[PDB]
């Protein structure tokens, strides 16, 4: 397999910064400090395959649905 | 953990199992023969080559 | 400063200052100011109360009724006080000695009574004469199918102030089941597995499921003495009657063998009431009975909200 | 605190039929779920009124009182927003049902099959290959005739069979079929072969005519014995001068009011219990209207 | 292997199942003494055993 | 006591929080992946239509 990782994400990181903002905001730390004051008050490493001419990613997912224990 | 899902389903709360698992025990022996003739002479004291 | 004082202001205005509720939302419409300082704020307690990564929306988390309780007096040696707090229990009216202890009844004491289930019975009662003196005229009820007139619902057990003589039983007589202590703990009703059939369960387009699941009791005067059951279902009450019909079509066939003998009166043959209605898309639990004699299966629901209904006949 | 429904289509409905929807805005139909998303084959009648089987209306009343009633608020290309009804609040609702009737103010409202018709009933949503069926809603006098109507046909029809008789079957027919109005006369339909759920509620009702059979009491019979001959009014009308002849042969014994208490004791509990029978579903108590608007406030 | 106890023990799984454990009880007992039996493509079956 | 208490709660919420997000991921994941897999016709017939 020609690379485990895949570093070619869009340049764009709005998203990335959304998804930060959320995990943050509702780790343990964070919903301490708001229940005080109210009471005061990266590749995405996936297998790449050559066929042919093309660059292919090979994936699958089937660790989360085993862990959420749904079919996949 | 689960997935969030658009039918009709019905949505699974937060889970969670609780398990226990216990000890188990184990006994061995065996057992050894000493003259008495053999015991006896550890005590006295040799007088003699 | 001499005495200390056996409370601190401090605590109970604190304490009380965390349950006054919210105030008003004014909105002034007479001055531009005022009126702009205010929808800000409509804004800001719209994302506050809207948006999930906040633990802020589950602040503002807390048409809720309280429940309605009743007292009663009762013998202690009529009531064992190992009863599991959640058992639904029946009292039994009276008509000039009102007055002193009313005598009410679990479903194992009535078991008891009228004579797995029978095991932990016997094991929880030493003499069935204790219980049997409470009701000199059950001999007659039975046979002029009256019993069902006089045994009514409370509601499920949740406190036993334990005392010697006498004892001061507490249920929940209508509203949220839930303890009456101060920390408010909870309490699950529990019924005897064996006693205990589901109506779903045993009649197994597709169906749909309502948002509620409702609990019943149902006496039924057969020939081996009176019998009393549990079911539950979600269905509608005008088909579960009918379900009912169809279950006790057999006991009814065996009963009526011999009829010419008695008149008019022994005509009626059971009765239905409706203890409550419980969380539905949830069903119950399986549980044991903590007595020393054995298991006892029980089934034990959750979040119990008790509507008691009078008794319907089923003929 | 809060109650919603959104039911979301697969695929985007044509714009003739979202046109078609908007009609039906402010209807009560049921839902077999209360979810924050439901499916849309749990959402109309459709599934236990089809197309390729015989319908059974005691079956679809069974499924209206079991199913959640959720008021139809809002239509969209890619989805239906619905409100689910709560045991204690109080919901705007709107008169939209083809089999036209018009109701009075604070008027106890019932929910239905649509025993009138099949077509109009159900809206098709041939983009999402179903179609929905909305329940009929109706005054609760008109609704207790009509399903009186239906019980009776599911025994006449088999007491009379047309071969034997092709005249029989006319007759029958006239009191059956049509329902009656104020200035308004509507055809409903008839189950072609009656095998449905009637028969087995009927089965409950023959069980109590035969229980109630047996304690009538006497007083009672010679009270009308007397009154047919002797004085006349609109109810006895159906009785003419002449008296049915069992009346005079189970009447014969002498009265005595003790005995005759017990029978009006034992009868009384019966009637009791038979109501839960006659219900047969759900009702809509009103609280104002707007003749104007064809608007109600129901609770 | 999830793929067969995804949905769980039904009656129906459990056949398919109890047919598996018959059908390897055949097949893949005593493995080593198949691969000398084998052509050699035996290396890579202990390996892959 | 009352601390442990406390902080018991606020764990448990901040756990049921974690709990909603994720499963929202995941839900994003799965509602993608079924597109694909709606929007994907079978080889046997695509093989030659193309």
């Amino acid at each position: 397999e020609a690379d485990n990782q895949i570093m070619g994400p869009s340049s764009y990181a709005s998203f990335v910064v959304r998804g930060e903002n959320l995990v943050t905001a509702v780790s343990y730390g964070r919903v301490m400090r708001t229940f005080e004051h109210f009471m005061a008050r990266v590749p995405i490493s996936a297998a790449v395959i050559k066929l042919g001419n093309h660059a292919v990613a090979v994936e699958s997912l089937q660790k989360m649905y085993n862990d959420t224990q749904s079919p996949y | 953990p689960t997935i969030a899902h658009g039918d009709g389903r019905r949505p699974s709360k937060q889970r969670t199992f609780i398990v226990v698992k216990n000890c188990h025990k184990h006994h061995i022996s065996t057992e050894m023969e000493l003259s008495m003739l053999d015991l006896e002479i550890l005590h006295s004291i040799p007088e003699t080559p | 400063m001499k005495v200390q004082g056996s409370v601190d202001r401090r605590r109970l205005q604190r304490r009380i200052a965390g349950l006054l509720p919210p105030p008003a939302r004014r909105l002034n419409i007479s001055r531009g100011s005022e009126f702009t300082r205010d929808v800000r704020g409509l804004v800001e307690e719209h994302a506050q109360a809207s948006s999930l990564s906040a633990a802020a929306v589950w602040r503002a988390g807390l048409g809720w009724r309280p429940p309605v309780f009743g007292d009663f007096l009762i013998h202690a040696s009529s009531f064992n006080n190992a009863e599991a707090t959640g058992t639904p229990l029946f009292q039994f009216k009276q008509s000039d000695p009102f007055s002193g202890v009313d005598a009410v009844f679990t479903p194992l004491s009535l078991f008891i009574l009228m004579n797995g289930l029978t095991r932990m019975a016997n094991l929880l009662y030493d003499s069935p004469a204790t219980l049997a003196d409470l009701v000199p005229d059950f001999g007659r009820l039975v046979a002029d199918r009256r019993f069902h007139n006089f045994i009514t619902p409370v509601g499920p057990l949740v406190e036993n102030i334990k005392s010697t003589y006498l004892n001061k039983i507490t249920t929940v007589v209508h509203g949220p089941v839930v303890s009456k202590a101060i920390p408010r703990s909870t309490v699950k009703v529990t019924v005897p597995q064996e006693a205990f059939v589901d109506l779903d369960a045993w009649l197994s387009g597709l169906q749909p499921c309502p948002a509620d699941a409702r609990l019943y009791v149902a006496l039924t005067y057969e020939e081996a003495g009176p019998r009393f059951t549990f079911f539950q279902s979600s269905r509608g009450h005008c088909q579960i009657m009918n379900i009912l019909r169809i279950y006790y079509s057999p006991s009814i066939m065996h009963r009526y063998a011999v009829v010419q003998p008695l008149h008019i009166e022994e005509l009626t043959f059971g009765a239905v009431a409706c203890l409550g209605t419980f969380s539905a898309t949830d069903g119950w639990r399986r549980s044991a009975f903590n007595y020393r004699g054995s298991s006892l299966p029980v089934v034990e629901i959750d979040s119990f909200y008790s509507n008691v209904s009078d008794w319907e006949v089923i003929l | 605190m809060d109650l919603k429904v959104v039911v979301s289509l697969s695929s985007r409905l044509y714009t003739d039929e979202i046109a078609k929807m908007q009609q039906r805005i402010g209807c009560i139909l049921p839902l077999a779920s209360t979810h924050g998303t439901q499916n849309v084959q749990g959402l109309g009648l459709g599934q236990v009124y089809s197309l390729e089987t015989v319908p059974d209306y005691v079956s679809m009343y069974n499924y209206l009182s079991d199913c959640t009633l959720a008021v139809l608020d809002e239509v969209s290309v890619d989805s239906l927003i619905l409100t689910k009804i709560v045991p204690g609040q109080t919901y705007a609702i709107k008169n939209k049902y083809q089999p036209f009737f018009q109701w009075h103010g604070t008027g106890s409202l019932s929910v239905m099959p649509p025993v009138f018709g099949r077509e109009h009933a159900t809206v098709k949503l041939e983009s999402n290959d179903v179609d929905i069926v909305f329940p009929m809603v109706l005054p609760t006098p008109i609704a207790e005739e009509v399903l009186q109507k239906i019980l009776l046909f599911n025994v006449y029809s088999r007491v009379v069979m047309q071969a034997p008789g092709n005249a029989d079957m006319l007759d029958v027919h006239m009191h059956l079929g049509s329902v009656s109005y104020l200035g308004h006369h509507y055809e409903l339909a008839l189950p072609e072969v009656p095998g449905p759920l009637g028969l087995a509620l009927l089965d409950n009702l023959s069980l109590y005519f035969c229980i109630m059979v047996t304690l009538l009491p006497r007083a009672s019979m010679r009270l009308v014995r007397g009154l047919i001959r002797h004085e006349h009014h609109d109810l006895l009308n159906l009785f003419q001068e002449m008296v049915p002849d069992e009346i005079a042969r189970i009447d014969l014994d002498d009265l005595s009011v003790a005995d005759d208490l017990s029978r009006m004791r034992v009868m009384m509990t019966y009637l009791q219990s038979l109501a839960s029978l006659f219900n047969l579903g759900p009702r809509l108590a009103t609280a104002a209207y707007s003749q104007e608007t064809l608007t109600a406030t129901c609770w | 292997d999830p793929t067969f106890t995804e949905r769980g023990f039904s009656k129906t799984v459990k056949s398919d199942l109890i047919a598996m454990f018959k059908r390897h009880l055949l097949e893949h007992s005593f493995f080593l003494d198949r691969a000398e039996n084998m052509g050699s493509g035996f290396s890579q079956y202990v390996r892959s055993r | 006591v009352e601390y442990a208490e406390y902080v018991g709660a606020v764990k448990t919420v901040a756990s049921a929080l974690q709990f909603g997000v994720d499963a929202l991921e995941r839900g994003l994941i799965n509602t993608v992946l079924s597109v694909k897999l709606r929007h994907a016709p079978p080889m046997f017939i695509l093989q030659t239509l193309a």
